[PDB]
């Protein structure tokens, strides 16, 4: 088991819940968080939290960013800046956003500009993943 | 009241025993912003007296100004220097509290009488904030400042 | 009032009068004719005013504002006097409704004025007290009944001492 | 001070009193709001501390306190003001940061010189993560990092208590790189920093919220006492009132009687 | 004379205060002990004696009346004054006016809170009564919550409504100088507000509405107005009719 604390500022989704495993889009990339945990620190990327709750059921989220905190403990802490269930996101919009993102990039011309835009692209695209 | 009002003209030293103060328990119960003496002067009785007093008179005077705002507000969100000073003013107040040798029966307390110098000293010190790391009540019903000191120990 | 203060009063008048065989006096002190008029009708209305039998539980005395103060000044005493009748003679434990005795007081003060008297504080009639003492001391329980007072009182300027 | 004067008093005092209560409710309402809102936060922020909670850090070396923008609440300010300074002697790279300004307004005396930056608005606008990030962000860019950073905030506990609490902020990846902290991670002084980062925001958010929660109840409280205080005073005046009130009359009546016993 | 001629007359005593002065003066000149504030004792009595003569008779007199509007004018921030005291005890309620509202523009500017008709309903129309009970209520709480007029944002919506609503009602009790109305209209305009159609509207537009609306109903629902003038209550029919009118009108007005 792993006590998964999955929370965002806004809410706690899982709170030290004996979830078997959670698959996260750390900025490391993907990652399959299992029952006990490494002392490891991870950074969250825009991708999904799929919370394989020790019961077969798994909840989905897309998380933008934040941290997973990977304890020596079986306690796993997803502190997502925001991780939302995709439920509250909209595909149509996603497209529109991505379009914009892609539109913007083209005039993004300071590294930072590019980068942020790219965040949008990347992000928006990454919403499209599961939207 | 016209009667006293007139009277003042004839006075040279005014002793106002102040019931408010009395209510503060204090015996001495005077209020010297009231109790004034024509002959209280930087002149007649030294400026030290006057000044040490003026600071006091002042501080008190200010304090007097403050208690009312404080009455609502407390001094809580009101400047600490003031807090200090207020407390000091008060301490000075307390330090003025002085036992009655005659009325040891009445007071319990055993009279004190303090020659001038130790008087000066006292205020100057308290004024120096030197004393102030101390309890207010330490200053209560003292004799010379030492006695407050003594008392401070006895407290803490 | 109009809460049914007066009603409450009526109910009370009823209750004692009933329950003890007691009775009531209504002394309309500096009475507003208007209110007593209104009221009149209310008792009538309430039927506590019995008119077939005027065996209402109350004898009504009204001593309105419009009457000279000098007159108004006395009406309680009057009431008292009746009530003594009822008390002693009629054995009764009278309820004395005095309404508004403050207005009595006030009348006293007016009275004083005319009487040119040096009066009590704020100009209040001097003898307010002495008047009161003898009167208030008249109100009591004998051993033949009691004259129990219910006093409507208006606290002047809502000021009390 | 004729009745008039007094009325000036009275009038306004009612108002005050009233106000206090009104404002009280207002405050209390906010306070309530903070309380609820504190819930996820508690988790979240407790979360923030995760690592650290699972991991001691040190330095031979961002002292920062957290306050509200405004007073008219408890001794929140006083505490922090105090306790930052209370520290401040001890440490090398002495530099201080103040979030809120009821600390800027008290811790300013010579913190006019030892602040690094200071932050304005806190409450009167409920704290957010969003915000937390903001203040966090620029905070980074600055050559002050840890002198060992500490964060001083009001840990709410209950409406009866908060504790100005403090934690230390290891604003160095580096020793976190060092130590056994070396293998509390087993994965980069990069992302470290980007957590060091993130947790600074998380905590900031957190802190902010605690701070404000504490404050809001203190203000609420503050409004309580005052208005009672108000009440008694009114009462006292009211005597003074009538008395004098009559006094007038009396004096005047005097004047009448006398002047009517002594007209031309 | 009118009263006894069954008829109903209205006397405006504007004002006994000045009379009192004169009289006092008179008294004093009479070298008589006067009373409080140098004013006579019977200046009440005098007047009590006067004012009791303003009355509504029984039927025997044709039921007549003399309706009295005595005036005593606020003692520039006081009314504790003797004569007021008196009068207060005499009159059958009292209309406290305060300037401030006037100054706010809130005209009329009454200190309603203190204003009283010790009577009330006998002096009413059901039409009015039916709503007015409630109105009184709406003000009452509103006054209570007007307490916290500062804001209330930071508190509940209900009460925020009450404040808005209240403010709206204020507009309804507002009236210009040389602008008196008649009853149905009055209730009419109250109905809208009391049906809270205008909460969305802001006070400024209330007035605006009201006129327009008024003139509107005057035009169209003149039909209805004849009836209402008749009806003495508000009629179910009228309610709906009114409402429908209103809603539509409202819709136009707001539009």
């Amino acid at each position: 088991q792993m006590s998964f604390t999955f929370a965002s500022p806004t809410q706690v989704f899982f709170n030290s819940a004996n979830v078997r495993q959670v698959d996260v889009p750390t900025q490391t990339g993907a990652f399959g968080i299992l029952a006990a945990h490494v002392p490891t620190l991870q950074v969250l990327r825009p991708g999904l939290v799929v919370v394989h709750a020790e019961d077969g059921t798994t909840s989905k989220y897309f998380v933008s960013s934040g941290s997973v905190t990977v304890n020596a403990d079986s306690s796993v802490q997803l502190l997502a800046e925001e991780a939302v269930t995709l439920d509250m996101l909209d595909l149509g919009a996603a497209k529109a956003n991505l379009e914009k993102a892609q539109s913007e990039l083209l005039g993004a011309a300071d590294e930072a500009t590019r980068a942020e835009i790219q965040i949008r692209i990347e992000a928006n695209e990454a919403l499209v993943k599961a939207l | 009241d016209p009667a006293p009002a007139t009277t003042f003209a004839h006075l040279d030293a005014t002793t106002v025993l102040s019931r408010a103060i009395a209510e503060l328990g204090i015996y001495p119960a005077v209020d010297p912003l009231d109790s004034t003496s024509r002959i209280m002067d930087p002149n007649i009785v030294g400026s030290e007296h006057y000044d040490v007093a003026r600071g006091v008179q002042k501080i008190l005077q200010d304090y007097k100004s403050l208690q009312d705002i404080i009455a609502i507000l407390g001094m809580d969100e009101l400047s600490e220097e003031d807090k200090l000073t207020v407390s000091r003013a008060r301490k000075i107040q307390r330090f003025l509290s002085q036992p009655f040798q005659v009325a040891e029966v009445f007071t319990g307390h055993l009279g004190k009488l303090v020659p001038l110098k130790e008087t000066i000293k006292g205020f100057q010190q308290i004024l120096a904030g030197e004393y102030d790391h101390l309890p207010e009540q330490a200053f209560y019903m003292v004799g010379p400042i030492e006695e407050a000191v003594a008392k401070a120990d006895k407290l803490a | 009032a109009g809460v049914g203060k007066t009603v409450l009063i009526m109910e009370l008048i009823n209750n004692v009068a009933k329950a003890h065989g007691g009775y009531s006096v209504f002394a309309g002190v500096g009475e507003r004719t208007r209110e007593g008029n209104d009221l009149y009708h209310e008792m009538i209305e309430s039927g506590v005013i019995n008119l077939k039998d005027a065996t209402s539980k109350v004898a009504l005395v009204y001593g309105q504002m419009n009457e000279p103060p000098g007159a108004r000044a006395r009406v309680a005493l009057t009431g008292l006097t009746v009530a003594e009748y009822f008390r002693d003679q009629e054995g009764q434990d009278v309820l004395l409704f005095i309404d508004n005795i403050f207005r009595f007081t006030q009348a006293g003060s007016e009275v004083s004025a005319l009487l040119g008297r040096i009066p009590s504080a704020v100009g209040y009639q001097p003898t307010l007290a002495t008047d009161m003492g003898t009167m208030q001391e008249r109100i009591t329980t004998t051993k033949k009944g009691s004259i129990t007072s219910v006093q409507a009182i208006y606290v002047p300027a809502d000021d009390l001492t | 001070a004729t009745l008039k004067d007094i009325t000036r008093r009275l009038k306004s005092i009612k108002n005050i009193q009233k106000i206090t209560k009104s404002m009280k409710m207002v405050a209390a309402a906010k306070y309530a709001r903070a309380e609820r809102e504190l819930k996820p936060a508690r988790v979240y922020g407790v979360g923030s501390l995760a690592l650290y909670e699972k991991a001691d850090i040190k330095t031979p070396e961002l002292i920062i306190g957290v306050s509200s923008d405004r007073g008219l609440c408890g001794a929140i300010h006083s505490s922090v003001a105090k306790q930052m300074k209370s520290e401040a002697a001890n440490l090398k790279e002495v530099k201080i940061i103040g979030v809120g300004d009821k600390i800027r307004s008290i811790l300013h005396r010579t913190h006019s010189d030892q602040f690094l930056v200071t932050f304005k608005e806190v409450g009167r606008r409920p704290p957010t993560f969003g915000d937390a990030s903001v203040i966090a962000l620029e905070l980074l860019n600055s050559g002050y990092e840890f002198d060992e950073g500490s964060i001083i905030f009001n840990r709410f506990r209950s409406v009866i208590s908060y504790k100005t609490e403090e934690k230390p902020i290891f604003s160095l990846d580096t020793i976190s790189s060092a130590e056994s902290m070396s293998i509390y991670d087993d994965i980069d002084a990069d992302v470290l920093r980007n957590y060091q980062e993130y947790s600074l925001a998380n905590i900031i958010y957190y802190s902010l919220k605690e701070s404000t929660t504490s404050e809001q109840s203190a203000r609420m409280t503050a409004m309580d006492n005052a208005s009672k205080n108000a009440s008694e005073m009114i009462d006292k005046l009211t005597l003074t009132f009538n008395r004098t009130r009559q006094a007038v009359i009396t004096k005047e009546l005097i004047e009448i009687i006398s002047g009517a016993a002594a007209l031309d | 004379y009118f009263r006894d001629n069954g008829k109903h007359a209205l006397i405006i005593y504007d004002d006994l205060s000045k009379q009192a002065v004169a009289y006092r003066q008179m008294s004093l000149l009479l070298r008589r002990p006067p009373g409080r504030e140098a004013y006579p004792g019977d200046v009440f009595y005098l007047h009590s004696r006067l004012l009791e003569r303003a009355a509504k008779m029984n039927d025997a007199f044709g039921g007549g009346s003399l309706t009295a509007l005595p005036v005593i004018e606020t003692q520039a921030g006081d009314v504790s004054a003797y004569i007021p005291t008196n009068v207060i005890s005499i009159t059958d309620g009292q209309i406290f006016l305060e300037t401030e509202l006037f100054y706010k523009g809130i005209r009329p500017a009454i200190n309603v809170g203190l204003s009283v008709s010790r009577v009330g309903s006998a002096a009413q129309t059901r039409a009015m009564k039916q709503v007015a009970g409630t109105m009184k209520l709406e003000l009452a709480q509103y006054r209570e919550v007007a307490a916290f007029a500062q804001f209330g944002s930071d508190l509940d919506a209900a009460t925020q409504q009450l404040l808005s609503r209240g403010v709206r009602l204020t507009e309804l009790l507002k009236q210009g100088q040389y602008s008196p109305m008649a009853i149905e209209e009055q209730v009419a305009v109250i109905y809208a507000g009391v049906r809270g159609y205008l909460d969305k509207l802001e006070p400024s537009k209330i007035t605006k509405f009201e006129n327009a609306f008024l003139s509107h109903v005057i035009s169209q629902h003149q039909a209805l107005l004849g009836k209402i003038r008749t009806d003495g209550k508000i009629s179910e029919e009228s309610d709906a009719k009114l409402k429908e009118i209103v809603t539509n009108f409202l819709a136009g007005f707001e539009a």
